[PDB]
DNA sequence: ATCGGATGTATATATCTGACACGTGCCTGGAGACTAGGGAGTAATCCCCTTGGCGGTTAAAACGCGGGGGACAGCGCGTACGTGCGTTTAAGCGGTGCTAGAGCTGTCTACGACCAATTGAGCGGCCTCGGCACCGGGATTCTCGA
DNA sequence: TCGAGAATCCCGGTGCCGAGGCCGCTCAATTGGTCGTAGACAGCTCTAGCACCGCTTAAACGCACGTACGCGCTGTCCCCCGCGTTTTAACCGCCAAGGGGATTACTCCCTAGTCTCCAGGCACGTGTCAGATATATACATCCGAT
């Protein structure tokens, strides 16, 4: 016949022979079974789908149109859940938040 | 003349000088720096850059190389928690 | 062509430079470039100045003229342009970026002047405002910074739009034959522009059979198309040189240094170089920072105990004051001058350095203050690649080249700096060389550096 | 007739110029014969290369800012608006590193 | 000697996601080490969750617990819908 | 009688020095029991599942009491009050 | 069978049980109005070891809650717990 | 022939093939060389062999004769560099350190 | 169903170290669960080590530079000096 | 600042009490001896990449003098908490009894490991251009005296 | 109160340089037979958890009193910021060198795997003894008149 790849059949975006090559050979498990690559690939895209969702917005508002550290840092650190999710984890290039207490303000 | 003789090594971690420090501070948020952070700051640094080489002068002699690579620092980072995106 | 030595110019000509004009009157007239490559000394600079006035009193262009040449050489043009012919225009483009912009935008680009006088390092950071005039000639002069292929000065050297570009140096190829084509493709980029067709447009110079065929299919396309002229010839000095070598014997102290740099036993420094800190340890002792004894500061005259050299260099020293002369001393690590400045100034002497990155204008006066009859300081410190580069110093025979390059022909450059026309004194080099160490093996390498070049191509140049 | 600001605004001009950018506040050279100097106590003559030079200061850059966050945190909390070195010692004893 | 990353495929979600704002080298290899970050994480806890039960085999739903134990909150809901979705989608086929 | 502030030491030492288990049983475990029947209805607890959040919970606190007495006596007080804990829960990374 | 939610049981962590447990980690004189806000602190650290440790008990099929359950949520969230097994 | 235990030929206490059957039968590598077991069973037996003698001193200090949790609170958190190694261990049936701050002594 | 513990083991250092002393029975599922603990980092940063350089095989090295990574101060010379001891000892039998 | 004294824990001692250390059986994982082989050490080649120092810019660290504003010690003073007394109610205990679920097992079977032929998606290497970084000149706004 | 003035946001033109797009390999991902055994399913013992009863007593709740301290105010004082000249040292671009990282092939030997004995470890009764614990006595330690 001819080949068809498992990525056209679950209609993902990720190389499911890749990460089912890493989850043999890491010795993650003895084996593995087939229906565990599919179910990673599909999260692992929806997270990349998330953050690169919300680069792009803030990326697009201050009119620059390539995606750049700066705006992966605000889009993550901005939205509560992927904080939540990257908590220690620096990023480099990738600056500070406006953040300012409310006393140094004058009077 | 007397000009050699203060070439010398200087104890340098004078190299993170006062202003170093104060835009550090500036960045972070103080608005109103005192006079006696910078001491504690020296030896704030001293301690966390000796923790991260030991790691990966640990992981360089391992592997028989005499190369610290990035990869050898991004493995001692995530070593103690504190991961770093950005270089394999 | 030309048997009358025109004297338009306000001075003198000599009666081999006429033939020396005669090779430039035709370049221009058949359409091409050249390379006058004459043995240094001969004035290459008034052969190059005759030409100008020549292109302004008969062809009749005023043209804006680019020179470039390195920093210290800069004031040596502009007297000799004012010296033989006064009736043109000139700069000495120098200053902060305030005073850039005024000499430029209010005093260059309103067409108010004749001939540009810029440095090596100001036309990367002015190349800017300096793209829109077409040029007549880039006369580049020491041209031994283009000869890398993808360097920052030979890579915005042909941007630059002009008729022709007198690529006039000092001396030919350094190294291999992938030089000497990067000189020749920014002269004229009709002829190769081609890097591949070049490596075996000859058959590479010998890395095959050792020929001496080889050399001729070479020399049959460069030989009327470049200038290079014998010093006997000319009797450029009237008088030969004599190179002479010293060897000298490790103090105890500098050996103890020694095998903490092999076998490797103040201490505990970065020796991550082998072939660099062995060449400060066999040149003088304390530059390993520390070895300096007692108090914070002070001198004693036990300097000369544990250098090596000090006592062979002052005694060398001592010989010249009792005969009446005036030494030249090089280096090639800085930090050395910084011993022997504080070496006079405590056994009584006087002397100028010329460093890299003293000032501009304090390389002018210093000069003109050793160069004074009468005026009385005894040495003149100065290193390879800022000070022994064109300046001239006719007022000072002897010369002690302290250290060796690993360019055999960096100190060549330097050695021939005072022995030019001038000097009526007895120039006497010496090189100070230590016996059993390094440094010998740097001098072996570096003796067949040159005679690849001097035995092989100089007997097919002058054919 | 001089012009003179107070000593409260260009502290926060340069804290919104500075939030709003991303070089490197330390410089290059120093910090390099900083981590050479600590390198050469834990095994002699070793190599580095640059990019892992750049990975160390990217790190201590990250760890100083977060100490500086916290040190002015509990300096608010103390009813000044300067930061002391009573105040470091304090954000890292609280959080269980000493 | 091949260095291998997942540049493209981050790329062509970029596509499917907005339709022109292209990215930068820098970050695309941040999105790389986070891929792989993520991707060792995961891969630990179904991991030791599979060795916890005394089993000897990673299946789909020792991934959904380590899914359910490590995205907090209120990824955890669209991040299961869209792995029985796509597992459920490639069954058939 | 004693003055205030003899009774609060002898406590101290009284408290520093023994071993048990300072909530009652029956509360927490009506605590834990009511937390659970959120995610699952009709769950089951081993009796040494309920020890071991009871000991989770004691150090959890007892930890973060003596960080917050720091921020109290850095603070040139005495006494704790809510935003000593809501500073040290700030400054460690749990808010 | 049956079940049911009872009483609003925070107010069990009684106002000695807090001083005890201030007492012993070195607080000398206590607020009042500490208690609200420790209940609601003991509250959050409660959900989330209990959220996972049901996580790991309904994977394995099981309902009794066993204290390996317990101890790997622990384990999971940073705080080891010797002394109860694993 | 008959047998010599490894755990007699490396001169130990802690076993041997017990550690050699959790690290090839626990998914740690895939191949595990002869020479690691014996390494590591000696680490174990080092640091049982600090906890239970530093124990045996603060149980002494206190005239019983059986170790129970609160001595080995205070001897893991008294000395510092097992302070350092189990930082994050909660030990039942615990017990702190006696402390009490600087200020809160009477005036 | 056996399962495996360590109390002999430890009950034997024991009466090596202090030879008069007892001990309870909760301090000894502390030390079980301190021996299973200390064993899971040292052969998860050696399993790490081993794949970080991509060969295959926890040898003795991995072990101790797994040792020298985490024991922190003077611990490290100390359990790297008894390892060695063990295993040249080991060799030569 | 110092004795009378009033009340806390501390300790020697005496009696039970479970918890521990020890004696015996059962047997399943551990030693062992030969085999089969694929990973890893080792030597050679080569070639990108690091290092030390110098040369000329030029922006940044350093010093000094002056000045307004925050740290801070004392003083008043109003309240929120510790200490104590009594009453109550809910936790602890012990014991009974029911029963829902957990652990072990015996027996099929469908599900992944292994290999073998194959071809195309993915990756290194090379053009080519739109996003953008200055880049200086204009317009708006906030700061600080009045 | 209501003006003058520097810092900052835009705006059009340039020119530059890193991303988007193709070209040409190539190893690894599909397909297709074959086994081999981990895992699910029905089925049982059996035991620990839940519910519930009464009984005792020690701890929580509430209230009243006294006062040590939290907090605002207020004046003093010294010190950190702002401003402007200075020196200097980092930065980017040469310019040589070679130690060391990265292939590549060859051989060598240590581990996996197999079956076969065989005793160390785990579980289960049983002696026995360190410690909980109440009673009596004694030592330290706060707190108040002179
Ligand atoms: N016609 C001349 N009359 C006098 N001096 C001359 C003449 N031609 C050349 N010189 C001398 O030549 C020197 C400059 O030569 P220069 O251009 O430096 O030679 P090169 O180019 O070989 O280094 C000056 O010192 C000048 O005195
Ligand atoms: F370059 Be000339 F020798 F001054
Ligand atoms: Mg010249």
């Amino acid at each position: 016949a001819k080949a068809k790849t498992r990525s056209s059949r679950a209609g993902l975006q990720f190389p499911v022979g890749r990460v089912h090559r890493l989850l043999r050979k890491g010795n993650y498990a003895e084996r593995v079974g087939a229906g565990a690559p599919v179910y990673l690939a599909a999260v692992l895209e929806y997270l990349t789908a998330e953050i690169l969702e919300l680069a792009g917005n803030a990326a697009r508002d201050n009119k620059k149109t390539r995606i750049i550290p700066r705006h992966l840092q605000l889009a993550v650190r901005n939205d509560e859940e992927l904080n939540k999710l990257l908590g220690r984890v620096t990023i480099a290039q990738g600056g500070v938040l406006p953040n300012i207490q409310s006393v140094l303000l004058p009077k | 003349g007397a000009k050699r003789h203060r070439k010398v090594l200087r104890d340098n971690i004078q190299g993170i000088t006062k202003p170093a420090i104060r835009r550090l501070a500036r960045r972070g948020g103080v608005k109103r720096i005192s006079g006696l952070i910078y001491e504690e700051t020296r030896g704030v640094l001293k301690v966390f850059l000796e923790n991260v080489i030991r790691d990966a002068v640990t992981y360089t002699e391992h592997a028989k190389r005499k190369t610290v690579t990035a990869m050898d620092v991004v493995y001692a980072l995530k070593r103690q928690g504190r991961t770093l995106y950005g270089f394999g | 062509q030309f048997r009358e030595s025109p004297a338009y110019v306000n001075g003198q000509l000599r009666p081999y430079q006429i033939q020396g004009v005669n090779w430039l009157v035709s370049l221009h007239k058949n359409k091409i470039a050249g390379i006058l490559a004459d043995e240094m000394g001969l004035g290459k600079t008034l052969q190059t100045i005759s030409f100008l006035g020549y292109l302004r009193y008969i062809e009749k262009i005023p043209g804006p003229f680019l020179v470039i040449a390195p920093k210290s050489t800069l004031n040596n043009w502009l007297r000799e342009i004012n010296r033989w012919t006064p009736d043109v225009n000139a700069f000495i483009l120098q200053g902060d970026k305030e005073e850039r912009a005024e000499l430029i935008q209010k005093k260059l680009l309103g067409c108010d002047f004749d001939v540009v006088i810029a440095s090596y390092e100001i036309i990367i950071r002015e190349k800017s405002p300096l793209k829109k005039i077409n040029w007549e000639y880039i006369i580049i002069d020491e041209a031994h910074r283009i000869k890398n292929e993808e360097s920052m000065l030979s890579q915005v050297l042909r941007e630059f739009t002009s008729r022709n570009r007198l690529l006039i140096t000092g001396t030919p190829l350094q190294n291999n034959l992938h030089e000497l084509w990067a000189l020749l493709n920014f002269l004229l980029p009709d002829i190769f522009s081609d890097a591949q067709d070049f490596d075996d447009w000859f058959s590479s110079e010998s890395t095959e059979e050792d020929q001496d065929k080889i050399v001729k299919q070479l020399h049959t396309v460069l030989q009327p198309f470049l200038l290079r002229r014998i010093k006997s010839d000319v009797e450029t000095s009237l008088l030969p040189k004599k190179e002479l070598n010293l060897y000298v014997g490790m103090s105890s102290m500098q050996k103890k240094w020694y095998k903490k740099i092999l076998e490797k036993d103040e201490s505990k420094t970065r020796l991550l170089n082998i072939m660099m800190q062995l060449r400060k340890c066999c040149n003088h002792p304390y530059l390993f920072d520390g070895a300096e004894p007692g108090p914070p500061y002070t001198t004693d005259e036990h300097l000369v105990y544990n250098a090596a050299k000090l006592q062979v260099l002052d005694k060398l020293l001592k010989k010249l004051k009792e005969e009446g002369s005036r030494v030249l001393i090089f280096s090639q690590m800085s930090r050395l001058l910084d011993i022997l400045e504080d070496y006079c100034y405590f056994r009584n002497y006087e002397y100028c350095r010329i460093d890299g990155s003293t000032a501009h204008e304090d390389r002018i006066q210093a000069i003109d203050d050793y160069n004074a009859p009468d005026s009385k300081k005894f040495v003149f410190l100065l290193t390879t690649r800022a000070g022994g580069l064109g300046i001239n110093l006719t007022s000072a025979d002897v010369v002690v080249l302290y250290d060796s390059d690993w360019n055999p022909q960096a100190d060549l450059q330097a050695m021939d700096r005072a022995h030019r026309i001038g000097q009526k004194k007895q120039v006497k080099v010496f090189r100070l060389v230590t016996d059993n160490s390094v440094e010998e093996k740097i001098l072996e390498r570096a003796t067949q550096k040159l005679r690849l070049d001097q035995l092989v191509i100089q007997q097919n140049r002058t054919s | 007739k001089p012009h003179r600001y107070r000593p409260g605004t260009v502290a926060l001009r340069e804290i919104r110029r500075y939030q709003k950018s991303t070089e490197l506040l330390i410089r290059k050279l120093p910090f390099q014969r900083l981590v050479r100097e600590i390198a050469q106590d834990f095994k002699t003559d070793l190599r580095f290369q640059s990019s892992a030079v750049m990975a160390l200061q990217e790190a201590s850059e990250a760890y100083l800012v977060a100490l500086f966050e916290d040190t002015n945190l509990c300096a608010i909390h103390a009813k000044r608006v300067t930061i002391m070195p009573k105040d470091i010692q304090l954000a890292r004893r609280i959080r269980g590193e000493r | 000697t091949r260095k291998e990353s997942y540049a493209i495929y981050v790329y062509k979600v970029l596509k499917q996601v907005h339709p022109d704002t292209g990215i930068s080298s820098k970050a695309m290899s941040i999105m790389n080490s986070f891929v792989n970050d993520v991707f060792e994480r995961i891969a630990g806890e179904a991991s030791r969750l599979a060795h916890y039960n005394k089993r000897s085999t990673i299946t789909s739903r020792e991934i959904q617990t380590a899914v359910r134990l490590l995205l907090p909150g209120e990824l955890a809901k669209h991040a299961v819908s869209e792995g029985t979705k796509a597992v459920t989608k490639y069954t058939s086929a």
